[PDB]
């Protein structure tokens, strides 16, 4: 009970600081695009296209985070 | 009549403004501060042949 509640602990802080940066960057990223796609209406499908993108890799690191907290619940095999 | 005649005559131009989808790429002030020259060019222009 002492390093399995140790991995769970980091486990929870690193699910929470890496949904917390990343998507909020991914918020600054719709913004600015959405604003534009929605200016200039002429390029909307590559804006959705590049915004796919842009939510994969930003998504991508909050999986990333969200993996290794799920790997220190489900196997802890450093705990 | 047969006599050729000279009407100062008055037709106004479009009043839309620039886009509202449209952004300014520089500034508002210094593009003001540049087409002070423009305008001023302009209605120069306009003066000198107006006086030939």
């Amino acid at each position: 009970p002492l390093i399995a509640a140790a991995s769970v602990i980091a486990a929870g802080l690193a699910v929470g600081l890496a949904s917390i940066g990343p998507g909020v960057g991914q918020g600054t990223a719709a913004g600015q695009a959405v604003e534009g796609i929605a200016r200039q209406p002429e390029a909307e499908g590559k804006i959705r296209g590049t915004l796919l993108l842009s939510l994969a890799f930003m998504e991508a690191l909050t999986i990333y985070g969200l993996v290794v907290a799920l790997a220190l619940l489900f196997a802890n095999p450093f705990v | 009549e047969g006599k050729l005649t000279v009407e100062r005559d008055m037709i106004k131009t479009e009043t839309p403004a620039f886009s509202p989808i449209l952004e300014f790429e520089q500034d508002p002030a210094q593009i003001l501060d540049a087409l002070l020259p423009l305008y001023l060019n302009s209605q120069i222009l306009r003066a000198l042949q107006e006086s030939l």
